[PDB]
């Protein structure tokens, strides 16, 4: 049966990881211990694709993590469902990489990666038909970017014809926490555009604009932020794990949004976030989700679509509903912005329902668009890019263990025809 | 299938017993004079079971489980406590709206 | 697992380095016997403690720093204080003569002798422990033997270990007071030393950190028995993220990389912010923008220089305590609009942030207040080519007269490292002052 | 079914027999009487009927003074009478008078009461035999004894303690000439032997220990500790044993070097042991450091061919093998080309004992280390200058010329060193 294996590289990844694996263990109710406690029978009869089979009728996660220092390995070891998780799982290191790219991928990553691709061949080919990997990794830091795409690229050579996801942290403009980010991100993107079907942009001011204006809260934190995007990644997967009316895979929404292999980059969003007081005004309704689904302050990524237009748009519905009102919606927006949609395609939507919604929840929707405004993203981190290197700054950690610079230069010419294409297409 | 798993770990806990009950008593015949030296005593009942140092993971029955994934070393993973308060899932999910 | 070893040279590293393990062992709540707490034998322990201390089967934690010094007489009232017990007997290496002020007496007449005694327990010090990122040195400037003995000790410490870590906490001359008189000979003949042979550089000033004391912690007649704890609160701030869980962690390899942009260039400059008396600590709020505005402001900067004058290179925060990082992000975004504070031209972001859950405490008899929050600022400029500027024009208005040389020549070094070391500053101030100018 | 018999000679000999003999007896819970107030003893205590037990050892001199005050002092009843034979003139620092006019009297005495001992014992596991290079009980005596205890028994192992002569400090100024014409006797006539410059101690007590004024006492308790990890495997069972037999032959490669140097690990008072975590893994790296040796050589000139271990109490096989890797990873220490895996380990369970008014500590896991080096060709080389310049105008030679022996021996001994010092030069050559 078709199953997804999970990455978790580096530290932001890890706390996202421990996020992600304790909402949908809700969502199949599985306890802290490890064994069942649930009330229907519909949540045991897809349960491999995340959990694997022990004795007694125990439950693990399908997931590896990866990091480089002990430091946050204690906490997702220490936290709430941190007994969860298998002991043999963890890949850690001596030696971390501390925001370098260059340490990560070539003189510190080379080492571990022999011992966690041992980890990963040995837990995948146990699977019996496996559907797809799914990697979790930041940009801005050094062991999340440095070796995760050294771990992409070693396991699209082995692993051909696959499908993997990926869910990268990239670095946001005003939220900059990391001095030689754009060295790190560039030279990431470069290693990615290449070898990646799906690539979902979350940015963390995005996270920072929804918790404080939509919901209202005044202390967002990581716990917090976290759970917004676990909220997406659960969302991505429903109709694999449920059944519905018309079910719709990773693979599914892979075909309908890339048209072209260098055109991969997606818009994450989330209809249903109203706010604690304002949770009795509004009404539950399919207007209502497909409303706040396109709304510019629900989107996961800073850019904004106004600038730039949509080039195809995935839509995945939960709970048990009438599609007669998402069908006439879908096609209302696409009438009303017809100028904010390409005009070389039509019928620009993949629709996908699930009859089973989330916990405490009746109704919820999941974004995946496509679009040009990523560009924006993609030249703002460039001109930093092109300020910072033409005066050789921070150069003596980066071409002091082995690397060149021209692989600054054809990392800068990658990215500029990139954005090109990006262009020809606008 | 499930009573054999039940069966198992019921002799596990009962060999852990055994070990608790002679501890507890060596322990006590030794501090009958001055307790300036049961240190080493108590640091290894103390131990717990299995070269670990997180918490004890009482619904499992005390187990300790081990980290030594370092190249050739192997050095187990530290312990620190944390300051940050704790958090309800339900509460977290009613905050964030999920509800 | 991460330990931390500490090199405590000269009678201003042991009196630092008092005040610094007195905070250390009050942290961990060490008791001055060394052992700890007996009523806290309840199940737990975090290990927190390896970093700094070592561990026995009995319980005893015994310190991995050593203090060296020329001066048998300061080293001996720590024999005679209160922490007898804790620190080892074999890690305070003691001279015969003092090194009188001098580089060449320290260096190669009188260091000589005992080069091999404190570096065979570095080697016991270093087996010992398993990881170790680097050493942290304590030294002054103006010292014989913080100038002659040091310029060996990290030449040979290179050789010795690799490519290990290497900070450095200096003690610099101030321009207006002084203890010394040939100090500028002191203070010049060693850069060239740690030119080459250091990883990263702080440097504080004594009359700067008077001022502070003076102006905020409303304390008219300070002495150094409260400088050395200000200065063991900017090094526990340092490494209480090593020490501690937090948020996100920095480790002593991590803002290494982030303010070293060029070899020639690791001088950043430390300070630390809120500095508040208790009776003061009531009246005002404390919030993560009302702390982080006194790190950019220069009167609470403890190095007298003025970055108005200069630009900022790069910058690194350390927040400890009870801190929302949505502030932070809210107060780094405040800081970037207001054109008095001024960046170079080539480094648009350049931050980079630490958050600690654990507040820092205090010591009995202290003059700092309790507080819930406090930030600790590494920011690196161009603004420290001024204070080189305005002590060699001193140095060469030394020199001029063949001053003070005898006390250097006679003791068997030559006169021509006079020359090399005025010609090396003379390139280092050149190299600040190009990497200054913008395109 | 295991026996040793001790043999102690000289002034020296009898007073670390004492310290030894003292540490054996609250080592196995023996009162100065000689009765117990659980056959460990076997190897070292004779059995009597009535519940009495009787050392295997005989004390020889060749003055009064030295054994009156073992016939008076507190274990004056434990010892057979009969053990402690006594000369009636000594030979005076002299070993022309010890080998060829005094010690031919007593020769018959001392080989028919070591007779009546090898009687008892029904397996006899090796002679140890305590004795002093510059003496001339100690070097005299001792030389024509081994002479005819080579062709009494055959194949019998006699380990052999020497007191190797100060190089800087000094006793007598003779002492370079009674430490040469031994050599020729220890060579075709020891199996074994160990030596010590007293020195190295005396370096060792004023910086490990805090004793700022020792005594010859306080050296012979150090030695009695570096003996009693030897036979420890021979009275106490462990993980894996060592026997006399076993460790001989794993340390010389050729007949004409047996001459290896011995470190004991850790030394330290007991205000310093309760600083200093004692680990097997720091235990043993005392015993490479050019300042904790007890032989007044440095091994970093010369290089390693074969290595010896003894751990005892508290020890972990796992953590002996993690320690002995990460030493073989330094450059600082070198090995032989020839010889790539020079390591033998022993280890015994029982941690070692201490004796009142001592000058160590209890300590739960302790190491000897049985080094062969190069280094002593270093020690020899500066030794044998001293001894030519001395005789380079015939200095002395009139004592030794009018006892009996020819002039023609000074030059014999000379000429067969010279050949050593040259053995020696070649085996450290790389191939
Ligand atoms: N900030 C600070 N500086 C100190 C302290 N103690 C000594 N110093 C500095 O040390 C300098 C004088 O040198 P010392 O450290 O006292 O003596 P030394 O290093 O042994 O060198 P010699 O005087 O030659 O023996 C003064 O200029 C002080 O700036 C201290 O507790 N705090
Ligand atoms: N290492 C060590 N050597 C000792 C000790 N006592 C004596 N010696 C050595 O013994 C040598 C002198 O011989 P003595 O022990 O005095 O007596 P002897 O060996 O019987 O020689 P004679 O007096 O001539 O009969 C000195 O050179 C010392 O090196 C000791 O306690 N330890
Ligand atoms: N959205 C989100 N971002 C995080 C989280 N934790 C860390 N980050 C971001 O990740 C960056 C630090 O990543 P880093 O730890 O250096 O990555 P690593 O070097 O691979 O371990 C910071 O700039 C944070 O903004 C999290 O829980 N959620
Ligand atoms: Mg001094
Ligand atoms: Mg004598």
């Amino acid at each position: 049966m078709r199953e997804i294996v999970h990455l978790q590289a580096g530290q932001c990844g890890n706390q996202i990881g421990a996020k992600f694996w304790e909402v949908i263990s809700d969502e199949h109710g599985i306890d802290p211990t490890g064994t069942y406690h649930g009330d229907s029978d519909l949540q045991l009869e897809r349960i491999n694709v995340y959990y694997n089979e022990a004795t007694g009728g125990k439950y693990v996660p399908r997931a590896v993590l990866v990091d480089l220092e002990p430091g946050t390995m204690d906490s997702v070891r220490s936290g709430p469902f941190g007994q969860i998780f298998r002991p043999d799982n963890f890949v850690f290191g001596q030696s971390g990489a501390g925001n370098n790219w260059a340490k990560g991928h070539y003189t510190e990553g080379a080492e571990l990666v022999d011992s966690v691709l041992d980890v990963v061949r040995k837990e995948a080919e146990s699977c019996d038909c496996l559907q797809g990997f799914q990697l979790t990794h930041s940009l801005g830091g050094g062991t999340g970017s440095g070796m995760g795409t050294l771990l992409i690229s070693k396991i699209r050579e082995e692993y051909p014809d696959r499908i993997m996801n990926t869910f990268s942290v990239v670095p946001s403009p005003k939220v900059s926490d990391t001095v030689v980010e754009p060295y790190n991100a560039t030279l990431s993107v470069h290693q990615l555009v290449e070898n990646t079907d799906e690539t979902y942009c979350i940015d963390n001011e995005a996270l920072y604009d929804i918790c404080f204006r939509t919901l209202k809260l005044t202390t967002p934190t990581y716990g917090d932020l976290n759970h917004l995007v676990s909220a997406t990644m659960s969302g991505v997967t429903t109709c694999l794990r449920f059944p519905g009316q018309l079910n719709a895979d990773l693979r599914k929404l892979a075909v309908n949004m890339v048209p072209f292999p260098r055109l991969h980059f997606f818009m994450p969003g989330f209809a249903p976030l109203t706010s604690r007081g304002s949770q009795q005004y509004r009404a539950l309704t399919v207007p209502e989700l497909t409303q706040q689904m396109f709304d510019a302050k629900n989107m996961m990524a800073a850019c904004d679509p106004r600038h730039g237009r949509y080039l195809t748009v995935a839509a995945v519905f939960r709970g048990r509903m009438s599609m007669k009102e998402v069908d006439e919606q879908m096609l209302n927006v696409q009438n009303k912005n017809s100028s904010y949609f390409v005009e070389w395609i039509p019928n620009n939507v993949k629709t996908a329902v699930c009859d089973i919604p989330p916990r405490g929840l009746k109704m919820s929707a999941t974004f995946i668009g496509n679009s040009t405004a990523i560009q924006e993203l993609f030249k703002r981190i460039s001109e930093q890019f092109t300020a910072m290197f033409r005066r050789k700054a921070f150069l003596h950690w980066y071409t002091g263990e082995g690397m060149d610079e021209m692989e600054f230069t054809e990392a800068e010419s990658n990215m500029n025809d990139l954005v090109s294409e990006y262009q020809q297409y606008q | 299938e499930l009573d054999y798993c039940r069966l198992t770990e019921a002799l596990v806990a009962e060999k852990e017993k055994e070990f608790q009950d002679y501890a507890r008593e060596v322990i006590e015949l030794e501090s009958e004079t001055t307790n300036k030296y049961i240190y080493p005593l108590v640091k290894a009942v103390q131990e717990g079971p299995g070269g670990g140092r997180g918490p004890v993971f009482v619904d499992r029955g005390g187990l300790r489980p081990s980290y030594q994934a370092n190249d050739v070393t192997g050095v187990q993973l530290p312990f620190y406590n944390s300051q940050g308060p704790k958090y309800n899932f339900q509460k977290s999910k009613r905050r964030l709206g999920f509800t | 697992m991460r330990e931390c070893i500490s090199i405590h040279v000269g009678q201003a590293g042991v009196q630092i380095g008092n005040a610094c393990w007195e905070l250390y062992c009050l942290e961990h709540g060490i008791q001055p016997d060394g052992q700890m707490p007996s009523d806290k034998t309840i199940g737990g322990g975090d290990d927190s403690f390896n970093t700094f201390f070592s561990e026995t089967g009995a319980g005893k934690h015994v310190p991995r720093a050593v203090f060296v010094d020329l001066e048998p007489t300061v080293i001996d009232e720590v024999r005679t204080g209160t922490y007898r017990q804790l620190f080892h007997p074999e890690q305070l290496i003691t001279g015969k003569e003092d090194a009188a002020n001098n580089y060449a007496r320290g260096h190669y007449t009188i260091g000589k002798e005992i080069i091999d005694l404190v570096l065979d327990r570095i080697r016991k010090l270093a087996d010992q422990c398993t990881g170790l990122q680097g050493f942290l040195v304590f030294h002054s400037f103006g010292g014989g033997t913080g100038s002659g003995f040091t310029s060996l000790l990290m030449e040979r410490l290179s050789v010795d270990y690799g490519k290990k870590s290497k900070l450095e906490f200096s003690i610099y001359p101030a321009p207006q007071v002084s203890t010394a008189v040939v100090e500028p000979y002191n203070s010049i003949l060693t850069t060239h030393t740690t030119l080459e042979h250091s990883d990263c550089a702080f440097m504080v000033d004594n009359e700067a950190i008077y001022d502070i004391c003076r102006r905020n912690l409303d304390i008219e007649r300070p002495t150094y028995t409260n400088l050395n704890r200000l200065i063991g609160q900017i090094v526990s701030s340092i490494t209480a993220s090593l020490r501690f869980d937090g948020a996100l962690n920095v480790d002593l390899t991590e803002f290494q990389t982030n303010l070293v942009p060029y070899p020639r260039i690791h001088f950043p400059l430390a300070t630390y912010a809120p500095v508040i008396s208790a009776e003061k600590a009531y009246h005002e709020q404390l919030s993560v923008a009302e702390i982080t505005n006194a790190c950019f402001e220069p009167a609470n900067q403890m190095v007298k220089c003025d970055p108005r004058h200069g630009k900022y290179m790069a910058c690194c925060l350390l927040y400890r305590g009870d801190v929302v990082p949505k502030d932070v992000n809210a107060a780094i975004a405040t800081i970037k609009t207001k054109r008095t504070i001024q960046f170079v031209d080539w480094c648009p972001t350049g931050f980079k942030v630490g958050i600690n859950y654990q507040p820092p405490t205090v010591v009995p008899g202290g003059d700092l207040a309790k507080v819930q929050r406090a930030v600790c600022m590494l920011s690196n400029t161009t603004a420290i080519a001024e204070a080189w500027a305005r002590l060699d024009h001193k140095f060469d208005l030394m020199y001029a007269k063949r001053a003070f040389v005898h006390w250097y020549v006679g003791e068997g070094m030559e006169e021509g490292e006079f020359s090399e070391a005025r010609e090396d500053m003379a390139a280092l101030e050149k190299d600040y002052e190009e990497v200054g100018v913008d395109s």
